[PDB]
């Protein structure tokens, strides 16, 4: 009945690579 | 005889800021008057914090606590070339801290709190002053070990707008 | 009933000095650009902001923070079948951000800011810039919680304008 | 007349907070059975983890979640020359992560998770299994802003140990 | 008709410096800590000091925080031909600052202050020493809005001496 | 009682990285 359930996106952490 | 006195106001000489200094008042008001702030409070800091080496857990509790729509205009703020993983990166770092929070009404609070830059060069740019709205709600304890180990009481931030002081602040 | 009139010790930030209740009630309870420049800001962007979500908050606050007329005035803006409330409703919303607040005198300050519609669809319109002319003194510290914990110092408008800035660069 | 009650109040130079000499209100109360664990797990992080630009508000956080007997333990962790501030110091830092937790009783729980050191010369050290045993209680919500926004429930350790975990596997 | 209450006394945590607010800090009736302090420090600046242009409210506030003995012995200072009134008169004005205060006792403390005379012909005489010795009480808050708006602890002066130091 | 209080750990107050 809630419903009451969080979101969905793209991961929080990424890759911190180099340059 | 009983007589009542009043909070003084406390001017900021810096900002201009007008805080209320109680008179002899810590009282709490009821079942998430406190506990709210501090979901406001953990909320705010974590969603407006940076450092490449604790985000991922920042923001998946960020994600965690807010509601679909603020979950996009969270995941947003880490796209493009002006991605806050691009622009920070590994290079600079955000500080925040929360100084107070005052709830006013039914789902509705506003956030008083400060961030600054910090970066690998040893160098830190003046801190900056900001105010946070937050609309909220609650939605219940999730049903995964991995949501309810980070936000048991089901948090959810439906509505959010932090808006910088103009020039200085 | 009535009982002591709210009294702000005017804490100074650099010295710690405290100040006392003075005359300003019958004056400009406002002191200090800082301060001044502070009010002007959250009248402003509380007044010409919208979220459905918030607005109770940043409704009640401009009326606390203005003048009869000029609450009537503001009131108005929500009433009729071009109220905020059926224009905006919960299908647009309207971000405001002051860029810079200059006190001109007596009572008086310029604030130059921006504003922007977003909405439902994740569309954002291209953002407009204005200028409020706001005239205002201080009434002295509230004598209900309900307002003292929104505005402590008494900041009051009594004449307000805002008109498009015509970006002759 | 009666005599004017004495009014003293203090202000800090540094944080311009402004406090009446007059003791403060008494808050709300309520008992809620999940309030140690979520406490507990929250104190156990902070206090196994270790960033030289973070531990102080982990290190006030788990002595906030902590009895006296407790907060003790874990403050002499970082004196003397082999205090957790020489040793790590801005040199090395632990990051701690939490696998599972399940009650066992009355106030107590097993804790399993894992730490690993990281260091600045970028090198990562093997990561290790931990298990900790904490005896805890609640002692309702705590009276002082910097506490209540940290932690509302009251949630205490009164016995804490955490043993290596042997992989036979 | 309603009545009133003490404001606020400023204490500096930084600095320990007291600031007085329009409404005197209560002496709660008591010698005090730091009621002895702040009161036993504004009566001897305004009692010692003199000002043609400021002198009225020192005068009456002196008064009001005096023993009518203590009130009498000061009010006699303004009479005769060497009265303040025509010695310094609006020729010649006394400035006076107190460096510390240190209770000791039962209604008793010690203050230890300076004082120096400026002219209308902009001179400045050399500073002086004093140290003054208090006896006192609080005789609780004032009945008149004359009265409590100046003093609404009741200190009071029982005892009044002040000799050169040396 | 609740008894809150602590006598926390230097938290502003890092050393010399040398």
């Amino acid at each position: 009945v809630v419903r009451q359930v969080i979101p969905g996106y793209t991961p929080r952490p990424i890759r911190p690579e180099p340059e | 005889q009983p007589a009542p006195a009043p909070l003084v106001l406390r001017v900021d000489n810096a900002t201009g800021a007008v805080d209320v200094v109680t008179t002899l008042r810590e009282h709490e008001s009821s079942y998430g008057e406190v506990v709210d702030t501090y979901w406001l409070n953990q909320y705010v800091l974590n969603r407006e914090a940076y450092d490449y080496n604790t985000i991922q857990m920042n923001y998946d509790t960020t994600a965690l606590l807010s509601a679909p729509a603020v979950q996009q205009d969270y995941y947003k703020l880490f796209d493009g070339s002006n991605a806050r993983d691009r622009v920070l990166g590994n290079k600079a770092r955000i500080t925040v801290r929360v100084r107070s929070i005052q709830p006013n009404g039914r789902g509705q609070a506003t956030v008083r709190f400060t961030t600054q830059q910090h970066n690998s060069n040893g160098t830190v740019e003046a801190p900056q002053h900001q105010i946070a709205t937050i609309g909220y709600t609650y939605i219940g304890a999730p049903m995964r070990s991995s949501d309810r180990l980070l936000n048991p009481l089901g948090f959810q931030v439906t509505s959010y707008r932090a808006d910088p002081e103009i020039l200085n602040n």
